[PDB]
């Protein structure tokens, strides 16, 4: 078997699968197999992409005896996996040892559930491969904000409750410790604003650059016009996030980094709309 | 056991008679791996389904077929939704890993075949939703379309599919196969028989083997150990006897409308098929030397119109009577 | 890899250099690409003329390694309803192109199969995000597209491929497969294609498979006619001569013998005779009308099946009838 | 019960109106294991269904006439719940897909496919091994249910066999006819119908006065045995258990209505007459009488008028053929049924 | 990668740059200045300025409040009854506009809206007529329900003439300093067929391909409208010429047979100098050919037979 991974903490992979649901629920899923860990990649409409990673440390056994190629790529549907694991989690209270397996190209993705009495085995059919171009430039970051998970989840839930057809993000740090970070929404209520606090427990670090990630300046704000349909795709991932890192460059790509508690790392890349700017500035100067 | 049609079905590509222009190409495919998209069209009972099944068996084998073959026919739904999801998903599937036995005994090409039999019954939208499915996944999936009327296949789809026409199986190219079946079923026949069967069965070997099976059943039942004669096969087929045809044409020569009306009324009670009597009248009237060029020119169109009307599913009493009245007034 | 592919897909052009026959449109789009402005294009023409190849090669010379992040290709194999247009296309157009290669491209292959609601909704997506995206529409039937959609798209017509382009591409295929083709065989191939590259490639593949020794063995016209199952020119001329001059019985016997010699169908013979009839110098002008009407009826009936022996006699009668008014 | 059902032959040896066909059926039933798919075609009421049931008895032994009705329901492409009566036997099955309309496709693709998929093997299983399904009125299948049958009865023929009864095989597609053995059932001669009626009156008390009235029944029935027995019972009930030579040959009401229509057409040829003809045609169609039969009977009543010359009759039959072709490839029957009449009275004038 | 197409680069921004419909454009300018713009329905054919005039009207009318005053909805946006119940909050909004000015709701492509949406639009147009005004723009006015057309002033835009197309082409050319000749511009107008957008696109394509706008360069990349070739084919005297057109200018040029049949139907509907009996016979023959084409027989012999039948019914 070119790849084999065993674990009993099935809640982690369950949260990995429930964090992949927001990006459509009946479509194809890319799984990258490498020595470092197990990663799921999903892309929607060429505008947003998620990338979860299950590290080797999450499995007691992680062989990867494959030698011809450094990384293995397979494409399997997500509806099949969801519909299977949904009925498999009927007796999840039992001590289940999940076993992932993949024998190479042309072989199905195996998912064995052993309870020491019953060994359910499922072979998922692998499809042809149609996902990196949607990555921010690391030398062009205009703002870098570290936000707590609970606050961001609450803000996203509020924006959902307000409707929030369109969304805006602000990143301004003035001369003093005036770190301003807000999530403005264009909703039925009108022009609503959710301002994150400047205190260090919610907003640990805000740093605004001149599109080079090296020169810090104050008094200038970076504006991001995002469709809330794509912005709500990170709500289910922030629900289990300890700290969330926000990064955006001048090309209009927002990279949400979510770390869970080791737990699971979630990377979401989001594209910016064409594009109200003066209205944003006037509302936040007010 | 089983009907001789489902008992003498070609198992390999060497048992497919009368179609070498396509079987040779499909055999050359076995050594190579560049099988194109195929469009099999021809008259009914010419061997298209048998040819494709034999090719599939020879390419994959019984074990790998269940994973590398998808067959969709008119007996299952093939709407736009099915075409856009199920066929697309099967084309998108990865080629399954062949076993060591399969690799050591069968060529095992690195692609799968989607067989769409009776594709003429598919709607135009469903066929349009196939074009890019075939084009994009051509290197991992192959398509075979089976139909009887090539016009019912849209031009874009017919362009991407290699066209293989299956010839009609007449007495000059299928006599050997029917002889083989006869000698392997111990069927005794007179000289001339097994050729009249193929003449009655115009381009159809399925019917020329079902007729032979029925003749053999009856001959075994009667139990005199005598050969099967042309009369028996003709009667079993449904061919009108020559005396009845001569009476029909004499009535036509008479011209009286009521005489023809009453003879047709008493003839339709015998249950004879209108197509068969029309065909026999065609043979008589065209191959005879007692009629002028103008008579034949007019009657050819008359028979053509009658046959076209009959093929549409119309009353045979009204069409036969009209044809005979018309032939009486030329 | 690319050696186990059908010749229709193995020889798909990758650059605009390899697209032959369509010269004016290729020149115009190359100049459009170089000048940096690309309008909303609409490609129209018969199937297998090189529209998809042309647009894909253009979008590879316009983007490059990011041809997968800048181009959104939707076709008939994908659902393209009102919701799809309102959500997927709208979100692809509104988002930014990461500045990569300027504008983004949307290729709508087989747009003639799209519903009228989707085409009507696409009108205000084409002309609103034209600053960020350019739409290309590929269609074979222009009557299925709304006039408004035709208004906002630049129409380029893909003509049927001329003889010279077919000859050049056949030479490329031959050199790449180590094959030999006689001039008469090339004539027959270019004539049977009817301005179609895919038919040419399929027939050439079948010809290669037909030959015993694909190398050292040439593809004569006889091989082409055997594999494609078309009547020889001499057969059509002989059948026509027998119908015109000989009596009914001799004409019927000659037609039957010609068809049984190589298992020729009746529809191909009808088409071949139709062309010669089209060429004739008729002097009554009712000959032409009767010929066309009767033979079209026969062809339609054949398309629905029936007695294949009644239809041949019908053809002979139609010809004799029409060519009796010529002498009138 | 009716005399058509009470005296129905219930075996292959009880058939007495065609002996060559009975010999052929016996030959088919001698070795039931390799029985092909059969298509019985011939005039209506000759006994095709009786012959099929006799053959099924001969192959599966007695047990096939114990019919019971099963209610089977489907759903169309959309959410249209549909019902089809399924009369079944321990050894065979009978359905009438034409009774459900244009949606016989779902019936063929679900019921027949399900029965054909089941092997019927009973602990390592001619008799209760393969299955026989009878398709009544195979002509009315709408050119698509016949497409779904091409593979159903070719791939699963090991555990199912098809025997369909159809009057005429013009509307049946060529692929369906190719896969099946054609069995022709000619109509009985008047002497055979007279003999059958004589047997019935011998087992009954209709108290015939002359055996030249049974010949009149046979001649008036035009070779239809069910109709012949129906008239026999009719007269033998209206005229008491007594059949005098003056007894009136009873004909169906729609037939005499069509004859009245014919006489009206011959007499009156005017627009108002055309409207009254339309009213009568609508009344006939309100009784679910098929339009092709209406046209056929109207044409053959028009051709029976002694006051019409040969040219008028030839024009009538030509118009009948043209409008029958139109009716076949049509949606509303009234248009063609009215066009035929209009042309008829435009020609007779 | 920085240039915009000439269709969008030269889209008029003021009502004075909208050629054609002289009287309608003057009326629109008067409404822009006076104010009190009524409910309007703007119909016409593609490429005449039905949206470049409603947007210009809204601009010149609202002006600085063109962001909180113009609620633009089109087919690309969802416009169900639920949306019509976005159109209610916008109407209920109070904005301090100059005297005589009203908010504008530009419902582009109102012919594609659902009937429930229109039945609710009536409620909105009835309860909030004193603050906001609705400007429907469509291609066929009959697709808007009569109760909505009752409350609106219908303005029908006619086809743009050759002079108003030539004037705008000359303006665009002087702005783009391209080279031309009279015959080339005449050919561009001829192929435009009353379409300004198509004329601009053809001029842009000709300039890009060659640079000089003459007849040859225009006609080698832009084809003469095929409806006119269909009309020429159907009006031929003898069958030789008609079949000759059908082949050379329609079959070998790549036009599909079904397209030819549909165009022939429309041409026959709008044909002149032909008797009604002849016209209906030609309609019947074209319908039969359309039936044959749709059933699968898309052959040149069917079209030749159709032309033969048309000639046969013409000469008698
Ligand atoms: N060339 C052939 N050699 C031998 N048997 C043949 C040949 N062609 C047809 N048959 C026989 O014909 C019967 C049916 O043939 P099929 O190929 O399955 O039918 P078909 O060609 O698909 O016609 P359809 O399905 O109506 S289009 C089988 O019993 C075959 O054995
Ligand atoms: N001009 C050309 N030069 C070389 N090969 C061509 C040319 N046109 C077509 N082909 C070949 O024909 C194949 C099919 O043509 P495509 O361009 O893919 O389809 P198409 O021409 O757009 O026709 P439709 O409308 O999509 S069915 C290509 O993959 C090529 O192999
Ligand atoms: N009257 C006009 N004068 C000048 N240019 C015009 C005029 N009308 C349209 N255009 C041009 O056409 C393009 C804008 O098209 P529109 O006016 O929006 O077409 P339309 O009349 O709205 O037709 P529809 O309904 O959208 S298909 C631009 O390139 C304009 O320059
Ligand atoms: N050989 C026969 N002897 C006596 N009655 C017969 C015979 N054949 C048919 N009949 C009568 O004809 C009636 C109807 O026959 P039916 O099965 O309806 O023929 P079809 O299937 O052609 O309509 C039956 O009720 C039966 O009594
Ligand atoms: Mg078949
Ligand atoms: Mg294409
Ligand atoms: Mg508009």
């Amino acid at each position: 078997n070119k790849f084999s991974a065993s674990t009993v903490h099935l809640e982690h992979i369950t949260t990995a699968l429930s964090c992949l649901t927001p990006f459509g629920s009946k479509d194809d899923v890319l799984i990258f197999i490498d020595a470092d860990g197990l990663s799921f990649v999903r892309e929607n409409n060429h505008v947003i992409k998620i990338q979860l990673l299950l590290s080797r440390e999450l499995f007691m056994s992680y062989s990867y005896r494959n030698e011809t190629e450094d990384h293995m790529k397979l494409c399997v549907k997500i509806n099949h996996i969801l519909d299977s694991v949904s009925v498999m989690n009927r007796n999840s209270d039992d001590i289940v040892e999940c076993t992932l397996s993949y024998d190479g190209h042309g072989s199905p993705f195996v998912l064995i559930f052993e309870d020491s009495f019953i060994s359910e085995r499922v072979e998922y059919s692998t499809y042809l491969i149609k996902t990196n171009g949607l990555e921010l430039d690391r030398e062009r970051i205009s703002f870098e904000a570290i936000i707590k998970g609970e606050a961001l989840h609450s803000a996203l839930k509020d924006l959902k409750e307000i409707g929030c057809k369109e969304c805006y993000v602000y990143a301004k740090t003035e001369a003093n410790d005036e770190n301003v970070f807000a999530l403005i929404s264009k909703s039925q209520l009108g022009f609503s604003k959710i301002k994150l606090p400047s205190n260090r427990s919610i907003l640990e670090k805000l740093q605004v650059f001149d599109g080079d990630s090296t020169t810090v300046i104050d008094g200038f704000a970076v504006i991001g016009f995002f469709d809330f349909t794509s912005f709500d795709k990170i709500r289910k991932s922030t629900k289990i996030a300890s700290k969330v890192l926000f990064r955006m460059d001048v090309h209009g790509v927002l990279s949400v980094n979510i770390l869970s508690q080791p737990g699971i790392v979630i990377e979401v890349c989001m594209l910016e709309k064409e594009s109200a700017q003066t209205e944003i500035e006037l509302l936040m100067e007010t | 056991q089983q009907p001789w049609v489902e008992k003498y079905r070609p198992k390999n590509l060497d048992e497919v008679t009368a179609q070498d222009h396509a079987v040779t190409v499909l055999k050359k495919t076995l050594k190579s791996a560049n099988l194109p998209h195929m469009l099999f069209y021809g008259p009914p009972g010419t061997g298209k389904t048998s040819t494709i099944l034999a090719l599939t068996k020879e390419l994959y084998g019984p074990d790998l077929m269940k994973s590398r073959i998808l067959e969709l026919n008119a007996s299952d739904e093939r709407g736009i939704s099915i075409v856009r999801e199920k066929v697309k998903n099967f084309a998108r599937l990865t080629v399954s890993k062949p076993s060591k036995h399969d690799l050591e005994n069968y060529p095992c090409p690195p692609y799968k075949i989607i067989i769409l039999d009776e594709a003429d019954s598919m709607t135009a939208d469903a066929q349009s939703a196939l074009r890019r499915t075939m084009e994009t996944y051509s290197g991992v999936t192959r398509f075979c379309l089976i139909c009887n009327y090539v016009t019912r296949i849209i031009d874009p789809l017919a362009s991407r599919c290699s066209k293989f026409r299956f010839k009609a199986l007449d007495a000059s190219n299928a006599i050997d196969r029917l002889r083989f079946i006869s000698e392997q079923e111990n069927v005794k026949c007179d000289d001339g028989v097994l050729e009249r069967i193929l003449d009655i069965s115009a381009g159809d070997l399925r019917r020329g083997i079902t007729l032979l099976q029925s003749a053999s059943k009856g001959a075994q039942y009667l139990g005199d150990g005598k050969n099967i004669t042309s009369t028996q096969v003709e009667e079993l087929a449904g061919v009108v006897p020559h005396d009845i045809l001569i009476e029909i044409v004499e009535k036509v020569k008479s011209g009286d409308f009521d005489e023809i009306k009453k003879y047709v009324n008493t003839f339709m009670k015998s249950g004879w098929s209108a197509a068969s009597v029309v065909n026999q009248l065609h043979e008589y009237y065209i191959t005879n030397d007692n009629f002028d060029t103008n008579f034949k020119n007019q009657i050819s169109w008359l028979l053509f119109t009658t046959d076209s009307r009959l093929n549409n599913g119309t009353n045979e009493h009204i069409q036969l009577l009209n044809l005979l009245v018309k032939i009486s007034q030329l | 890899s690319k050696e186990n592919l059908p010749w229709v897909e193995k020889y798909r052009p990758e650059t605009l250099d390899e697209v032959y026959g369509q010269n004016e449109v290729i020149t115009t789009v190359r100049k459009f690409v170089d000048e940096g402005k690309l309008p909303h294009l609409l490609f129209y023409g018969p199937p297998g003329t090189g529209k998809t190849s042309t647009i894909v090669a253009l979008a590879r010379e316009i983007y490059g390694k990011n041809y997968s992040n800048m181009v959104l290709e939707l076709n008939a194999s994908d659902d393209r309803g009102i919701d799809v247009v309102r959500n997927q296309i709208k979100d692809f157009a509104s988002t930014r192109q990461i500045f990569s290669k300027g504008f983004k491209l949307i290729i709508l292959d087989e747009a003639d199969a799209m519903t009228n609601a989707a085409q009507n909704a696409l009108r205000r997506v084409i002309e609103r995000y034209t600053k960020n995206t350019r739409f290309c529409v590929l269609a074979n039937y222009a009557h299925k597209l709304t006039p408004a959609l035709l208004s906002r798209c630049t129409r380029f017509r893909f003509q049927p491929l001329p003889q010279e382009a077919i000859e050049r591409r056949i030479a490329n295929v031959l050199v790449h497969e180590k094959l030999k083709l006689s001039p008469n065989a090339e004539k027959a191939l270019i004539e049977l294609s009817n301005g179609d590259m895919r038919r040419v490639l399929n027939v050439l593949q079948s010809c290669k498979a037909t030959l015993d020794n694909p190398d050292e063995d040439e593809i004569s016209d006889d091989v082409i006619y055997e594999c494609c199952g078309a009547p020889r020119p001499s057969d059509l001329k002989a059948v026509l001569k027998s119908i015109l001059e000989d009596d009914w019985g001799t004409a019927h016997y000659t037609l039957n013998k010609v068809r049984s010699a190589k298992g020729l169908a009746l529809i191909d013979l009808i088409e071949g005779i139709v062309k010669i009839l089209e060429d004739y110098e008729l002097q009554n002008e009712e000959t032409r009308v009767h010929l066309l009407t009767k033979l079209a009826d026969i062809e339609y009936s054949i398309s629905k099946g029936g007695n294949d022996q009644i239809q041949g006699s019908a053809v002979i009668g139609a010809i004799k009838a029409s060519f009796e008014n010529e002498t009138v | 019960s009716l005399w058509v059902d009470k005296y129905r032959p219930k075996s292959l040896n009880a058939l007495s109106h065609n002996e060559e066909l009975t010999n052929f059926l016996k030959s088919l039933s001698d070795q039931p294991r390799d029985l092909p798919h059969l298509l019985l075609y011939g005039p209506n009421g000759t006994g095709k269904k009786t012959r099929c049931m006799a053959l099924l008895e001969s192959i599966f032994g007695p047990g096939v006439y114990r019919l019971k009705i099963d209610v089977r329901q489907f759903v169309t492409a959309s959410n249209r719940k549909l019902e089809l009566n399924v009369v079944s036997s321990p050894y065979h099955l009978e359905i009438t897909p034409s009774d459900m309309g244009n949606n016989d496709r779902i019936v063929i693709q679900e019921l027949l496919k399900e029965v054909a998929q089941m092997e019927q093997v009973d602990f390592q299983d001619l008799a209760h091994r393969y299955k026989c399904v009878i398709i009544n009125e195979a002509n009315s299948l709408t050119k698509d249910a016949q497409a779904a049958l091409r593979r159903t009865m070719e791939k699963y023929s090991k555990n199912i066999r098809l025997i369909m009864v159809c009057d005429s095989m013009s509307p049946i597609i060529a692929p369906i006819k190719s896969r099946c053995l054609l069995i022709r059932c000619p109509a009985p001669s008047d002497s055979e119908i007279s003999t059958i009626l004589s047997d019935v009156v011998t087992n009954e008390r209709i108290q015939l006065e002359t055996k030249d009235i049974l010949k009149r029944i046979a001649q008036a029935s035009n070779g239809n045995l069910r109709v012949s027995l129906l008239m026999l019972e009719s007269m033998a009930l209206n005229n008491e258990l007594a059949l005098k030579s003056s007894s009136p040959i009873i004909k169906p009401d729609w037939i005499i209505v069509i004859h009245k229509l014919t006489r009206k057409i011959v007499k009156e040829r005017s627009v108002n007459s055309l409207i009254e003809c339309r009213a009568v045609l609508y009344d006939l169609l309100a009784h679910c009488i098929p339009a092709n039969i209406i046209l056929k009977e109207l044409t053959f009543s028009l051709l029976d008028v002694e006051t019409l010359n040969t040219t008028n009759k030839s024009s009538i039959i030509e118009y009948s053929s043209v409008f029958d072709e139109r009716l076949s490839l049509g949606n509303k029957a009234i248009f063609h049924l009215e066009g035929f009449i209009a042309k008829v009275m435009c020609c007779l004038d | 990668s920085l240039q915009l197409p000439w269709v969008e680069k030269y889209r008029p921004q003021v009502l004075s740059d909208i050629v054609g419909n002289k009287e309608t454009i003057d009326r629109l300018q008067q409404i822009a200045k006076d104010g009190n713009m009524p409910h309007m329905i703007i119909s016409g054919m593609p490429g005449i300025g039905k949206t470049t005039s409603v947007h210009c009207l809204a601009h010149e009318l609202l002006g600085r409040s063109y962001a909180d005053g113009v609620l633009e909805l089109n087919a690309s946006d969802d416009r169900g009854i639920d949306v019509v119940r976005q159109i209610k909050h916008f109407a209920q909004k109070k904005l301090h506009l100059p005297p005589g000015k009203h908010k504008i709701v530009i419902l582009d492509e109102a012919d594609s809206m659902t009937a429930g949406a229109q039945q609710a639009l009536r409620r909105t147009m009835e309860l909030y007529s004193n603050s906001t005004r609705f400007a429907f723009a469509c291609n066929q006015s009959n697709k808007i329900i009569e109760p909505l057309q009752s409350r609106c002033a219908i303005l029908r835009y006619s086809k743009l003439s050759d002079e108003d197309v030539l004037k705008r082409l000359l303006q665009i050319i002087k702005l783009e300093d391209v080279k031309y000749t009279n015959d080339g511009l005449e050919a561009i107008i001829f192929t435009a067929e009353g379409d300004m957008r198509q004329a601009i696109n053809n001029l842009q394509s000709t300039v890009a391909g060659h640079g000089l706008v003459n007849a040859d360069n225009v006609f080698k990349i832009v084809d003469s409208p095929h409806p006119l070739i269909v009309k020429k084919m159907l009006l031929a005297s003898n069958l030789e010429d008609s079949i000759q057109i059908l082949r050379t200018d329609l079959w070998k040029k790549g036009y599909s047979s079904i397209d030819i049949v549909t165009t022939s139907f429309r041409v026959t509907k709008n044909l002149a100098q032909v008797k009604e009996s002849v016209r209906l016979e030609m309609i019947k023959e074209i319908g039969l050919t359309h039936m044959r084409i749709l059933e699968g027989v898309g052959t040149y012999l069917q079209l030749a037979s159709m032309l033969a039948k048309i000639h046969k019914l013409n000469n008698k």
